[PDB]
């Protein structure tokens, strides 16, 4: 039987996450963006997402 | 070529009842 | 023979509400934790109890019995436990299905006499003996009455040596065993060739011979005197078995010193 309970979590939390980029800079051979990662709260991002 | 990791005092799936993908069960 | 059918099926309640409602002594954080599932199967028990059907556990914990002490052989239990359950399946009612559980709870607490069947051997030994002793001559032996010393002494050393010393009646002549190995199986119907010698001062064959040896041990200054050979022998056995006793240590001491060796200027 699964877990119940205490692993998951009924508030809504989201799966997929767009960021779309906040800043664009750029150059000829080069590229430039800086998104603004938000990891929420009470979330637990693992960077290999 | 070097790995580690840890993560290693054994393992639960907790008993009073057992483990875990299924056994046998689409 | 219940606890082996306690010990073969009914994988309590007490001990489920003395967990559930968390009064346990190791570990009270234990059923808060598990699933909301098992939570919601096990609280519904200890709330409204689910009946039972013991038929089966008690008749197992007849037949466990009977294979035990020696009626339906142990390949058998397959076939008289079917054929038991079905005869109580169908006259079953609370006549019988309570004249089992009587039967159940006795036939594990009645096994003081078995235990004494093998604790005085008052199965093969005494009875047998003590039928025996009523196949010889009248006990007024002509000779002497040291008769008597010596009748008694295989009655101590059959009521002593509890290890089998089965006495069968294999046909007309009384045989005494000295184990369940019977490698000194001595003839006791053939000891009406000491209703002899009960009285004087090689006539005896080592079968007669061998009883004296079997005995000698259990005999002190009872068989007396120089009632002849009789007496010496029995006292000549008894100088025999311990000097066999002191000759066993050396044995073995000499051999843990270190072929014929020792057994040669032991014997």
């Amino acid at each position: 039987v699964a877990p119940t309970h205490d692993v998951t979590t009924d508030r809504s939390q989201r799966l997929t996450l767009r960021f779309v980029p906040v800043d664009r800079e750029d150059t000829a051979y080069s590229y430039k963006v800086r998104f603004t990662l938000a990891v929420g709260d009470n979330r637990v991002l693992d960077m290999a997402s | 070529p070097r790995h580690g990791s840890r993560p290693f005092m054994g393992t639960w799936n907790e008993i009073g009842t057992s483990q875990l993908n299924g056994g046998a069960f689409s | 023979p219940a606890m082996l059918a306690a010990l073969q099926s009914q994988p309590d309640w007490a001990a489920a509400m003395d967990r559930i409602l968390a009064l346990t002594t190791r570990n009270p954080e234990a059923f808060r934790q598990q699933p909301q599932a098992n939570r919601f199967s096990a609280i519904l028990e200890a709330v409204v109890p689910s009946r039972t059907n013991p038929t089966h556990e008690k008749v197992l914990a007849i037949v466990n019995a009977l294979t035990e002490s020696k009626a339906i052989r142990k390949d058998e239990a397959g076939l008289i436990y079917n054929a038991l359950l079905e005869r109580v399946a169908r006259y079953n009612s609370t006549n019988v299905q309570a004249n089992l559980d009587r039967l159940t709870t006795d036939v594990r607490e009645a096994v003081a006499q078995r235990e004494r069947f093998m604790h005085d051997t008052n199965l093969g030994s005494q009875v047998a003996l003590n039928a025996f002793l009523s196949t010889l001559p009248a006990n007024v032996p002509r000779g002497q009455e040291d008769y008597v010393s010596f009748i008694s002494a295989l009655r101590l050393l059959v009521a002593e040596v509890p290890q089998s010393e089965v006495y069968q009646s294999g046909p007309d002549y009384f045989f005494q065993t000295s184990r369940q190995g019977l490698q000194t199986v001595n003839l006791t119907q053939a000891f009406k060739n000491l209703q002899g010698m009960w009285g004087v001062r090689s006539l005896l064959t080592p079968n007669t011979r061998l009883l004296l040896l079997l005995i000698a041990p259990f005999t002190n200054s009872s068989t007396i005197s120089r009632d002849s050979y009789l007496g010496h022998l029995i006292t000549l056995y008894r100088e025999a078995i311990g000097q066999t006793q002191v000759d066993e240590q050396t044995f073995q001491e000499i051999t843990s010193v270190s072929d014929t060796g020792s057994l040669e200027a032991t014997l």
